[PDB]
């Protein structure tokens, strides 16, 4: 009944959410809050310490002159200060963006072609799982020909390890099942039946290296790391001289020719190797996030925990930290995951299409757009207008731009079936948005913005592209908050109407249907909360190997 | 031949030189000036030999605040700067007569070389420039002075710097107006990756020139990235007469008009009228008191809404003579005009993003820099397809000195090398001579 | 010039703040004194710093496009570019942040105008700064209530207003005083406190703000109603869509 | 006097050194070693925990046919199985890469001058320390302006702060010392000399981004994440508008202008961004290690100290992990830092040169390379074959290879003192330790070797630099173990005969004289066996934020 | 189909990338063209041809 937000506005301000003044600078600054006085009193001991001042209150201008929100984690009843969601305080975010890091896809088809058709050797059931058990002896960093070979210690590498998968059931059926991503059981019937479809008689490894390393080294270490250990357990399990040519063929096909990287590399002014985040495309990210195979019966939820993985990934770890750093852009996400904001509007859209066209039945074409778009952003709008509380809230115009053009541009996607659409619908929505209110974002919000219609059905070399295949190194997407994310979700919105297993990789859909991970992609936003609240527990750490 | 359109062509004083030239003679695929100015920029280095004397001298190599205590040599490379060229010269040549140039400025201190054409023409790209100019001078240097085998090095890596451990040639002591394959933001984008300020350095900051010569740049990479195939090509070469080439004297007509007192609103205002008067655009529909416009040749509306925004920088930015507010005109003309007419905006909005992102990071914390750093491959303002780098050109040659990174900063070497260059200096000149020579060939 | 679609009060005050034959309302004095204290950028009695010589000391070559715009005062002095911010209220301001863009450059030179959505500004030569803030701040773009003169710290559009009918601002640069229903400048737009605070005359009533405010809203005009300035955006984005594929 | 790797052989055998036969295979293979033993325990811990097979000791060969060996860190008494030198297993040797990937050095000479010129303000030696109040509270990711931020623990990011340096002692002397890395304290009087006039009257900020931050992201972070807190601590201390034309300024000198990166970004083969350890040269890897601040009357201390900090950097962690992985590359590095056996072949070269010529005093040619690299070789092949015990210990031949020549060629530039002619020394080290034994290193080690000499004084585009300038990306020297870290020692070698307070970059000499890092660049090996015994404190954990 | 782009488009061009990216255009053009591909389709003929160019 009441809108999702009106429980986060009662629990975050004294008025209800409906009055229009309230009175200031009565709060004590920092000293309302949990939190600031955690970190007043820590500054003063790290500066003390180490005999360089830190953290000071007084330094600039006095926070908190208005209330210093708690925020509800949306989907669940979490209320945390938004320090506990930026990214270095919370240990489930860095742990989500490490799972995708250090994991790579490589197919074992054209290493199998390398034993049959050039060893002369016969590949079977029983010996891939030779094979799988030899790789998860050596892949978190252990011997298995050389003498007087030094190692990992097998706890601080806990979390790496190799999967298989395979479409073809009796095949799946035949290795032992430690090692088997088993599609049938993680995912329902019609999804799996597509997922084994797309996959065929095809024999794929998700490998997982250990976080310890990818945070010691860089997301381009993966592949490396993989095919290196892969190529050691490929010469013990099927008997290879240790070192002769075909060596150098697994070498190849699983460093280049049947590998899938999470991200691909950059150009040079924002240069990064593979499994970085601006390499990660929209469509991949969708694919991801686990949500697909969970919630499957309402599409909403589908579309805004992507749209909760993307926010955090894109904004906060990559926008926020990778390509500028500092305090960062954790409320610039935040709009996109807080308070049920995002998800009231989604649903009004939901409903509203429903009911005018039904999921999916809208014709594909700019009518459509006009119609979906420009009715969810007004509603969105009238949310911010009749409830002070909510814009007090979501202050940041960007933050309001995204929240109401992810609404807009996902229901237009949920009404045709098609990311393309639901696109032009997020850009309209930020053309009417920013005529209503004399207003959008920050200075450079809307440059993407004002190229997007012209853009969005582009056909030329560096403009042209559907939605699922852009991703933070679209040229006009490469530098700014309050989009990715929600491009991430508008590309999911289509399909999770449709009930299409996957956005845009199978491959991808099914590496991360894993509960051996270390972050459960299944509850993207649950787990957000649970880091905030301090309760995550990641890989990684060097406690076994330093003072007690 | 493919497109029906003439255009009537000026110098950069306001005075016709050629009346009813067809568009296609101004294309880059056609005219030979434009061919002769693309060559010339692959091919042309600027070396500076007092600036490698003084490395070598100290030691100082392999760039910022680097140096290698006890590997200084003292060689009279200046003195000798002569023989040393000379000596270049027959390396860097093909033959003896053909077009490689190599000539002493400055006393001996600099050194402008044009590598022969020839070499490009059996390169995939336009490396050999700095490559052979590099190599040929090592040499000569090291054959000049008899430079042992132990110390020829230090030679080396006061020429080109820090490569190959460095992708770039870092702490080098030549320069170009291209930057190394490696920076392109994606294929087809080299003659985009040119600062701004080395083309207003290039041009002595003379507004029209500055102007065209960038415009020809990023209307000629529109061609090598496919963006100017087919359906489009008519728009970008349209862009290229009015927005670079003063076509019809439209941008110096409504700079003339509102140089005293006009703003990028009044410039505004002329435009849509002579839009109207030209049959360029028509009224499509009466709502309450607001004409809704029409047109029936979008890429001629995109041209003349691109004259307006070129005139309305050079109106805005001219008055301030401060570089700066370029971001903000883009942004504004362009909003301004679909709210005024009900037309979209240069470059169908894409002037307009390029805006909003140019004039945050030209004003914020987070990257960018002042106006005279950005170029076409930036990844700030690469989004227009020739529309809006060429009016920070613009605004940068009416700069009279706000910008601490002012083409005086950025662009010395370059200034005193390629201003010599007739065509790089005033290229409005030759592309309208060549234009109106090859008039009846298309 | 038509400047904007739709027949509302808000799309007609858009227009008129745009128009630069529409005489702005004003609405208070303020002194030139006080003018350069709430801009902050040099003292009172202190010369305008410069950034570079007059351009007559210069030896510019010639150049048609610079012989044909002439300079602003400021320009042909070397002064500083210097700014002027403001923020205003969602709650009925009479200017907003494109409002002012847009109508900065219709109506001034040599402007250099950014839009945000909690702060906008305006650069340019500080002598030219001063004759355009004094418009600014005595004329309807401003309201001592519902818009605020900040260079830094911003926060405050999108914030409820408190029991005065004042915009939040976490460096209090503008207080309502009871005993005259005046507003006070105390700090200049940085926030360092002025040695006298400057007089901004009364908030206007609610009356007022209706009638000259630029904002749509559920509760004033909604944009959705004014249905021919809808129209325009609609058919803006439909001509992109289309120039941008063929 | 004993040879100086004799104690060690003494250690690790029950043999005496110079005994030519053994006993195998008696020693229960794995059972032998207490580190092998922690691991097949903890592999059982791992497997049962998380439902998949992990560490197994009978999968493969069976290690320990042979003595496990222990290794004494050379200069050290602290003897560890090579497992506890992995740098997976080493919070030392991860704290070293974070300490160097986390810091830039960022000019604040343009930013006083834009201060000056385009805002007309002053700029004091107060308004500089009020600069840096603001940046310290800023930097490690706090706030200044904006109200309603959200910011970073302070405990999370205590190893994170600014601190200046500049030749003018005025304006040194004068400013917090907090603040300050003081030359003249730090340095001895003929080196600080030396660096005061490099650096002049410019004044340079070191910045140190947080551990957690470098470790979730990248090394590219680092100058994005200074620059965002430089930018904002000027726009307070120095009452700008927040975010003005003249902000633009400040961010492209940070960023762009006046930085100077540990390292430059990678070709696309190798993609990598800035501060990455493939773009640091070996001159830039010299200056980090502080050796030479500290040891300088041993120019063959400060030598072998920066091969330590080489070997491990660039093969453990770099050639070891970012271009591989796996079981990695520990003992290609650790033969050039343990049981004193490079230091005695080096101690040998320069007194060798010492007696014969004088340090630094033999001419710059062929004929002192062919006479003292030659001389040094044989004297370290001869300990291998007058040492059966040493030979077995340095089993693999790219180690000897490495040892040896590094010997040679720190010798041949202790004598020209010119670090090119020690380069020719290295490759005709390897010429001749090929014939005479028979062997070199692995299937690929000699690539760089065999094109060395007609490289080393080549001024062709991608073959001509002086050493200092050369480092792993170098084409020659992209791939292979058992070079790079040698090549910073010989790039050392000559300017520590010499007496010069730097090898190629002063800045960069002086930003790691700083006690307030958390790594000890003054004693690499020291640090090493402190991580080694799991006594180390890495920055960076998450337990603060993660369960009891 | 074998194609081979007019050399003169080199002449006037810094590099060689002119050959696939005219050569994508005028097929991705012809394509459209030929079976009049709609405004909401064509994108996936740019894929098609070009890949996931400029993502990638
Ligand atoms: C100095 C700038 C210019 C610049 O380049 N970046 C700033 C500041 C920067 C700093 C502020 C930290 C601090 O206070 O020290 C950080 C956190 C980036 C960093 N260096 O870590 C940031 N902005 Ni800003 N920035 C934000 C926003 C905004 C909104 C705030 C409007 C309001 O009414 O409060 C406006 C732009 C707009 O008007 O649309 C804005 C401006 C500005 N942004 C103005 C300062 C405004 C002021 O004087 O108060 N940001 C937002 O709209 C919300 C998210 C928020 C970011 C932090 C987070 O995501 O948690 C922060 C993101
Ligand atoms: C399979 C290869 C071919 C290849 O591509 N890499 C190998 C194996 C690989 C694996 C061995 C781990 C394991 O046993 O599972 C690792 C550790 C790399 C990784 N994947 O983590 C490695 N070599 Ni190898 N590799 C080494 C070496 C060597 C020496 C060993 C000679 C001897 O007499 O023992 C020889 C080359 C040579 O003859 O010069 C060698 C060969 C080989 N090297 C032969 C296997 C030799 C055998 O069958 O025993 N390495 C060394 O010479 C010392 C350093 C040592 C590396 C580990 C460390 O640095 O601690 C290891 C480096
Ligand atoms: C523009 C560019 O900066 P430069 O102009 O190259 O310094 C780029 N930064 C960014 O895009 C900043 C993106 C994150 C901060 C702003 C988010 S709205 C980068 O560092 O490569
Ligand atoms: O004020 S800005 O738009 O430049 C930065 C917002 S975080
Ligand atoms: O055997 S190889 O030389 O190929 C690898 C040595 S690690
Ligand atoms: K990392
Ligand atoms: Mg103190
Ligand atoms: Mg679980
Ligand atoms: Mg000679
Ligand atoms: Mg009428
Ligand atoms: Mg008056
Ligand atoms: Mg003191
Ligand atoms: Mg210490
Ligand atoms: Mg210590």
């Amino acid at each position: 009944a009441d809108k999702l937000f009106i429980n986060a506005l009662k629990k975050k301000f004294e008025e209800s959410p409906e009055e229009k003044k309230t009175t200031f600078y009565t709060l004590g600054g920092w000293k309302q809050s949990e939190r600031k006085t955690e970190f007043v009193n820590a500054g003063k001991e790290v500066a003390a310490k180490r005999g360089i001042p830190q953290y000071n209150p007084d330094i600039g201008t006095p926070l908190g002159q208005r209330v210093l929100m708690p925020y509800q984690v949306s989907t669940t009843d979490t209320y945390v200060e938004g320090d506990d969601l930026h990214f270095v305080n919370n240990a489930a975010m860095q742990q989500m963006w490490d799972d995708i890091r250090r994991t790579v896809i490589v197919g074992l088809n054209h290493a199998h072609a390398v034993i049959e058709k050039r060893l002369g050797k016969e590949v079977t059931p029983e010996t891939i799982t030779h094979y799988l058990e030899t790789v998860n002896h050596a892949m978190p960093g252990a011997a298995v020909v050389q003498e007087h070979m030094v190692e990992t210690h097998p706890a601080l590498v806990a979390d790496s390890y190799v999967k298989v998968f395979t479409g073809n059931d009796e095949i799946a059926d035949e290795i032992d099942p430690a090692f088997v991503i088993d599609i049938n059981k993680q995912f329902p019937e019609d999804q799996a039946e597509t997922l084994k479809a797309e996959v065929g008689d095809g024999i794929w490894q998700v490998v997982r290296i250990p976080t310890i390393v990818s945070r010691t080294c860089d997301g381009a270490t993966t592949s490396r790391w993989s095919a290196m250990q892969i190529g050691m357990s490929m010469i013990s399990a099927y008997k290879q001289a240790a070192g002769e040519a075909a060596t150098g063929d697994f070498a190849y096909a699983a460093k280049h020719a049947e590998v899938i990287h999470m991200g691909t590399y950059l150009p040079v002014r924002r240069a990064r190797g593979e499994n970085e985040p601006g390499g990660v495309p929209f469509g991949y990210l969708a694919d991801i996030c686990q949500s697909s195979r969970v919630n499957y019966e309402d599409p909403v939820r589908v579309s805004l925990d992507v749209v909760a993985t993307g926010a955090m990934l894109y904004d906060q770890i990559w926008l926020g930290s990778y390509m500028s750093g500092g305090v960062g852009f954790t409320q610039y996400a935040t709009a996109a995951y807080t308070d049920n904001i995002l998800d009231d509007f989604t649903y009004f859209g939901k409903e509203y299409v429903e009911d005018k066209y039904g999921l999916c039945e809208a014709p594909n074409n700019m009518d459509t757009v006009l119609d979906v778009a420009t009715e969810v952003t007004f509603y969105g709008l009238e949310q911010y207008e009749e409830y002070p509380a909510l814009l007090e809230d979501q202050f940041g115009g960007s933050q309001r731009a995204a929240v109401v053009a992810a609404a807009a541009g996902c229901s237009t996607a949920f009404a045709t079936g098609n990311a393309q659409t639901g696109l032009s619908g997020w850009y309209l929505s930020m053309y009417l948005h920013k005529e209503q209110h004399s207003r959008l974002g920050f200075y450079g919000y809307d440059l993407q913005d004002q190229c997007g219609a012209s853009n969005v059905f582009s056909i030329r070399g560096d403009e042209g592209l559907p939605l699922e295949l852009r991703g933070p190194n679209y040229p006009n997407y490469a530098m700014n908050v309050g989009h990715q994310g929600e491009y991430a979700g508008i590309s999911q919105a289509p399909h999770a109407a449709r009930g299409d297993a996957f956005v845009f990789n199978p491959l991808v859909k099914i590496a991360f249907a894993d509960d051996n991970l270390v972050f459960d992609f299944t509850n993207v936003r649950g787990e957000f909360a649970k880091g905030a609240l301090r309760e995550f527990e990641p890989a990684g750490e060097r406690a076994l190997i330093t003072p007690a | 031949a493919k497109f029906e359109d003439k255009v009537d062509l000026y110098d950069d004083r306001g005075n016709l030189v050629e009346e009813q030239v067809p568009l296609e003679a101004l294309s880059p695929l056609r005219n030979p000036a434009i061919k002769s100015i693309v060559q010339g920029i692959k091919r042309t280095v600027a070396v500076n030999l007092e600036g490698i004397e003084n490395a070598l001298k100290t030691a100082k190599v392999g760039g910022p605040a680097c140096k290698i205590m006890g590997r200084e040599l003292d060689l009279d490379i200046v003195g000798n700067a002569e023989s040393i060229a000379a000596a270049a010269k027959e390396m860097i040549q093909v033959t003896e007569d053909d077009d490689t140039n190599v000539e002493l400025l400055g006393g001996g201190k600099r050194a402008l070389v044009q590598v022969p054409s020839a070499r490009f023409d059996v390169a995939a790209e336009y490396s050999a420039a700095p490559l052979v100019t590099a190599t040929a001078f090592v040499q000569a240097i090291i054959n000049e002075f008899d430079v042992s085998m132990y110390d020829a090095n230090m030679v080396k890596a006061a020429v080109l710097g820090r490569y190959p451990q460095s992708v770039e040639y870092m702490g080098a002591n030549i320069a170009t107006m291209l930057d190394i394959p490696q920076k392109l933001e994606g294929p087809g984008y080299a003659l985009r990756n040119i600062m701004v300020n080395h083309v207003v350095a290039a041009t002595l900051k003379n507004t029209l020139q500055a102007a065209a010569l960038s415009t020809i740049l990023e209307q000629t990479a529109m061609f090598e990235m496919g963006d100017a195939v087919g359906a489009f090509e008519r728009m970008h070469l349209l862009g290229l007469a009015y927005q670079g080439m003063n076509a019809d004297n439209l941008v110096f007509d409504l700079v003339k008009a509102n140089g005293k007192e006009g703003t990028v609103g009044s410039v505004i205002a002329d435009l849509v009228e002579r839009a109207l008067e030209d049959g360029v655009i028509k009224v499509e529909k009466e709502l309450t008191d607001y004409k809704v416009y029409g047109t029936d040749d979008l890429a001629m509306w995109n041209a003349y809404a691109a004259a307006g925004l070129m005139a309305a920088t050079m109106v805005n930015q001219g008055a301030a003579r401060a570089a700066q507010g370029v971001s903000s005109t883009l942004l504004y003309y362009n909003d301004l005009i679909e709210f005024e007419t009900g037309l979209p905006s240069v470059d169908f909005g894409k002037v307009e993003g390029t805006a909003v992102g140019f004039s945050f990071f030209s004003h914020s914390i987070y990257g960018g820099g002042g106006p005279g750093i950005f170029n076409g491959n930036h990844i700030v303002t690469r989004h227009s397809k020739g529309f809006a780098i060429p009016c920070v050109a613009a605004a940068m040659a009416l700069d009279a000195g706000t910008q601490m990174f002012s083409p005086e900063a950025t662009s010395g070497l370059i200034k005193e090398v390629f201003s010599q260059v007739d065509e790089f200096r005033e290229p409005l000149k030759y592309v309208v001579e060549a234009a109106a020579e090859i008039k009846n060939e298309i | 010039a038509q400047y904007y679609p739709g027949t509302t009060k808000v799309a007609q005050n858009r227009r008129n703040f745009c128009n630069p034959e529409y005489e702005l309302e004003k609405l208070r004095e303020i002194s030139d004194e006080d003018v350069v204290k709430i801009l902050g950028h040099r003292a009172p009695g202190e010369e305008y710093p410069s950034v570079h010589p007059p351009l007559e000391e210069m030896d510019e070559p010639e150049d048609a496009i610079r012989e044909m715009v002439e300079p602003i005062d400021g320009a042909k002095a070397g002064d500083r570019v210097r700014y002027i911010q403001f923020t205003d209220s969602m709650y009925f301001a009479p200017a907003q942040p494109y409002v002012r863009s847009r109508a900065y450059l219709c109506r001034y030179r040599g402007a250099d105008a950014g839009t945000l959505s909690g702060r906008q500004i305006i650069e340019t030569r500080e002598r030219d700064l001063e004759k355009i803030s004094k418009e600014l701040l005595e004329t309807e773009f401003f309201d001592p209530a519902r818009s605020g003169v900040r260079g830094k710290s911003v926060h405050g559009h999108s914030l409820r207003l408190d029991e005065d009918g004042m915009m939040f601002d976490m460096l209090r640069r503008q207080i309502y005083n009871k005993d005259t229903g005046r507003v006070e400048m105390v700090k200049n737009q940085i926030g360092d406190e002025l040695d006298e605070p400057v007089d901004l005359g009364e908030p206007l009533d609610e009356e007022t703000l209706m009638e000259k405010t630029t904002i749509y809203r559920v509760d004033g005009e909604a944009y959705r109603d004014d249905v021919e300035a809808v129209e325009i955006m609609q058919r803006i984005h439909v001509l992109r869509s289309q120039g941008g594929f063929n």
